[PDB]
């Protein structure tokens, strides 16, 4: 098992314990590199009301590594929290807050309405992962009376798993590595079975990975 | 000239992706004639 | 190729989901893969006669 | 075209001319003397109605 | 003015080291033999 040998760990609380959401017409969009994600806190914890992956099962995200994450942070109302997926329509999903199609990664959300509301009237709403900065322009006031029409706050992690140096990568310790015997490689998350052996293969800086007619590593 | 330096920019998803290659010339009036690749460096 | 999987790479599959949903994406690997060997298998039939 | 160092040497604009079509049909820089067939003409409308 | 492109304008279009072998991609680069604008920077 080999993965770089960094000890930083990633900024989740800066994300999801922030003092104020950004609101929905004009998201955060916080990256998260050079860092250990250890996903097993957000996915264990209780306080949220929704962890729905997309793209990969959540138990996964461990072992396998990324290239960078984003975390997408904003504040909508309770019944709007369906439309921030893949494949949804609607006058969110359509006008202020776009995924694309194929998004790869997970929807957290969690209700505020011991945090936000008040009323609150700062939240205001209005191509995929365009912040969009008689009116188009509409708010909400959020009071604590409101559950669909409560506020949540929900981050959106966009994962990248491009096959290229990893930045981000679970919490799991690297071994060391064996030449030239048949062993069960995991390199930055991609595994198979193989010898591994020195090479006169002269990889370009920027390239992580080398593939054969198949497809293969 | 003495030094060509050839980029590519572009922007997916609000990506703005840099590819460069520096290389030796001689020649003033225009791009010079030939094939080289360049290597991405920024995104 | 996909075949409409989410990837080609069989080990892609499997290290990213969980057995329910990685054993739909392997299927359509697997139909692909299978009519692939079908569509060479009969080209070998015939050009063998 | 990758070389024995992984370097891309050469390349082929499929839309260039029909010679570049035919090379990128073929997968190759070298094209055999005869007739290829490398492609679909078709018409495209001008306007909607 | 405008001058000739010729077969300038490619770049590796991943990251996946590859060797000996005729790959086929799509994807945005300068097309061969296209015009490309000319700017000076004399007496732009
Ligand atoms: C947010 O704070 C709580 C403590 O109130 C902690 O248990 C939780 O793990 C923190 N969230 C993140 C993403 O670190
Ligand atoms: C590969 O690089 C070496 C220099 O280390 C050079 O001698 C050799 O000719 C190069 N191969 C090709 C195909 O250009
Ligand atoms: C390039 O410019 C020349 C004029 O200098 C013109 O005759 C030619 O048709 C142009 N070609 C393209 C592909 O735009």
């Amino acid at each position: 098992v080999r993965f770089p040998n960094i000890t930083n760990l990633c900024p989740f609380g800066e994300v999801f314990n922030a003092t104020r959401f950004a609101s929905v017409y004009a998201w955060n969009r916080k990256r998260i590199s050079n860092c250990v994600a250890d996903y097993s806190v957000l996915y264990n914890s209780a306080s949220f009301s929704t962890f729905k992956c997309y793209g990969v099962s959540p138990t996964k995200l461990n072992d396998l590594c990324f290239t960078n994450v984003y975390a997408d942070s904003f504040v909508i109302r309770g019944d709007e929290v369906r439309q921030i997926a893949p494949g949804q329509t609607g006058k969110i999903a359509d006008y202020n807050y776009k995924l694309p199609d194929d998004f790869t990664g997970c929807v957290i959300a969690w209700n505020s309405n011991n945090l936000d509301s008040k009323g609150n009237y700062n939240y205001l709403y209005r191509k995929p992962f365009e912040r969009d900065i008689y009116f188009p322009l509409q708010s909400y006031g959020f009071q604590p009376t409101n559950v669909g029409y409560q506020p949540y706050r929900v981050v959106v992690l966009s994962f990248e798993l491009l096959h290229a140096p990893a930045t981000v990568c679970g919490p799991k310790k690297s071994t060391n590595l064996v030449k030239n015997k048949c062993v069960n490689f995991n390199f930055n998350g991609l595994t198979g079975t193989g010898v591994l052996t020195e090479s006169n293969k002269k990889f370009l800086p920027f390239q992580q990975f080398g593939r054969d007619i198949a497809d293969t590593t | 000239f003495k030094n060509l330096r050839e980029f590519v920019f572009k922007n997916i998803d609000g990506y703005f992706k840099i590819y460069s290659k520096h290389t030796p010339i001689n020649l003033v009036r225009d791009l010079p004639q030939g094939f080289s690749a360049l290597e991405p460096l920024v995104d | 190729s996909n075949f409409g999987a989410i990837s080609s790479v069989l080990n892609d599959i499997l290290s990213r989901l969980d057995p329910p949903e990685a054993e739909v994406q392997i299927d359509r690997l697997i139909t692909g893969r299978l009519q692939s060997l079908q569509t060479y298998v009969t080209q070998q039939l015939i050009r063998a006669a | 075209k990758y070389n024995e160092n992984g370097t891309i040497t050469d390349a082929v604009d499929c839309a260039l001319d029909p010679l570049s079509e035919t090379k990128c049909t073929l997968k190759s820089f070298t094209v055999e003397k005869g007739i290829y067939q490398t492609s679909n003409f078709r018409v495209q409308p001008t306007e909607s109605i | 003015a405008y001058t000739n492109s010729f077969t300038r304008g490619v770049y590796y279009p991943d990251k996946v080291f590859r060797s000996s072998v005729l790959h086929s991609t799509q994807d945005l680069f300068l097309p061969f033999f296209s015009n490309v604008t000319w700017f000076h920077a004399i007496h732009d």
